[PDB]
């Protein structure tokens, strides 16, 4: 089977300027009738892939002409100059010389813009859940920069790992930030055995983490 | 102009199969080649086959024989995939392409887990000056859920947590911030809606 490797994974790029994603493959494109049957994809969150070039060069109708491919052989690149906040999403190449045909791992647009702390808010488990029998202590992490963040939770000062899971948005398609919400499960005789619950976010922004936190028996 | 319409999503039990279909419209069905294309994770891309329409031969992709059946039906412009087996390594969105454009996606989910209807918990802030109000949408399956707030008149300060795994069922959250103004003065609504258990959800948050 013939490989496509893109290289970068993640291009962080301004807004403006030129990116440039690489394609290349363990065998040559060049099919036996001539042709180099390479194509690239945008795939935007949440749409399907939407053709953008196909052999080689030719652009599909209704791309505009800041989207560029070239290459030969075992060699390709896809040219964007300048990006648009439109662009954003993740490209691949594909070759249909062979069979079986084959995509390459995809390459995630990245707009970059100045940083931002994140915007943390803790929430106590609602009375409603606590019925249940359990506990969740939700703390949302919002519109920060760069992507990497640590959030730390604490139970009476001690930091707690258990019960503790976390997920991560993709890039905001407006502000080109990113948001994170973190919970905390417990059951609901834990929950009431302890006082203050601490959600701690870590970002590049400051040296020091933003603590919310809240007492339970207020 | 050229457009495919795709099957709704599964939930298949492991070791069963499925069929899917794939509706092309706005073209001459017996013309083009209907591509069939697997994507984990909304990531990694994995070409299956394609069928030649006009004479039903099939090319396939050698590690998916005996994985997938493609099949079409001329008379109603329709592609068919059949997945046999079926494990949970073959959970994942299904796309019916032509050279030109891509159907909307199938998902697929395979597992013995059956559908379950989520509970849903407000997040009001506890006892400056925005205030961001969220709600919980936790212990359902399968994917997905929508939570819309205020009827879509806000949208712009929504985020929408993708969906983690916890004890089996999915839980994810959506967060939503607006004017110290508008909130409790006026009325602020998440809907969550669960498609798979045909479930809406609709929570006024209260301070």
């Amino acid at each position: 089977d013939v490989l496509l490797t893109q290289t970068p994974l993640s291009l962080p790029v301004n807004l403006g300027d030129q990116a440039s994603i690489s394609c290349r493959s363990s065998q040559t494109i060049l099919h036996s009738d001539g042709y180099t049957y390479l194509e690239w994809y945008l795939q935007r969150p949440g749409q399907s892939p939407k053709l953008l070039i196909y052999r080689v060069y030719k652009r599909f109708s209704g791309i505009p002409d800041r989207f560029r491919g070239s290459g030969s052989g075992m060699d390709f690149t896809l040219t964007i100059s300048g990006v648009e906040a439109e662009d954003l999403g993740i490209y691949y190449c594909f070759q249909g010389s062979y069979v079986p045909r084959t995509f390459g791992g995809g390459t995630k647009l990245e707009i970059k813009r100045a940083d931002a702390a994140p915007t943390v808010s803790i929430f106590p488990p609602s009375s409603e859940q606590l019925t249940s029998g359990g506990a969740s202590v939700v703390c949302f992490l919002n519109n920060f920069y760069p992507k990497d963040i640590n959030v730390k939770w604490k139970i009476d000062g001690s930091e707690r790992q258990n019960g503790v899971l976390n997920s991560w948005t993709d890039q905001d398609s407006k502000d080109s930030t990113y948001s994170m919400s973190s919970t905390l499960t417990l059951t609901k005789d834990e929950y009431e055995r302890h006082n203050s619950y601490t959600c701690e976010a870590t970002h590049k922004t400051s040296t020091s983490p933003i603590v919310k936190s809240f007492n339970r028996n207020e | 102009e050229v457009q495919l319409q795709q099957s709704g999503p599964e939930l298949i039990k492991p070791g069963a199969s499925v069929k899917m279909s794939c509706e092309a419209s706005g073209y001459i069905f017996t013309e083009y080649y209907i591509h069939w294309v697997k994507q984990i994770q909304g990531r990694s891309l994995e070409w299956i086959g394609y069928v030649h329409p006009k004479t039903g031969d099939v090319i396939y992709n050698q590690n998916f024989r005996g994985k997938a059946t493609l099949t079409v039906n001329r008379s109603s412009n329709t592609a068919y995939m059949e997945l046999h087996s079926l494990t949970s390594e073959d959970s994942a969105v299904y796309y019916c392409a032509r050279w030109d454009s891509w159907g909307q996606g199938t998902t697929l989910t395979v597992s013995s887990a059956k559908t379950t209807p989520p509970s849903v918990y407000p997040l009001a802030p506890g006892c400056g000056s925005s205030v961001t109000l969220g709600c919980l949408v936790k212990g359902y399956f399968p994917e997905s859920v929508t939570v819309t707030w205020n009827s879509g008149s806000l949208s712009s300060s929504v985020h929408t947590f993708p969906a983690l795994l916890q004890s089996g069922l999915y839980t994810m959250s959506s967060s939503v911030t607006v004017p110290s103004s508008t909130w409790p003065s006026q009325t602020v609504t998440c809907s969550v809606a669960h498609p798979a258990s045909s479930t809406t959800v609709d929570k006024k948050l209260e301070p």
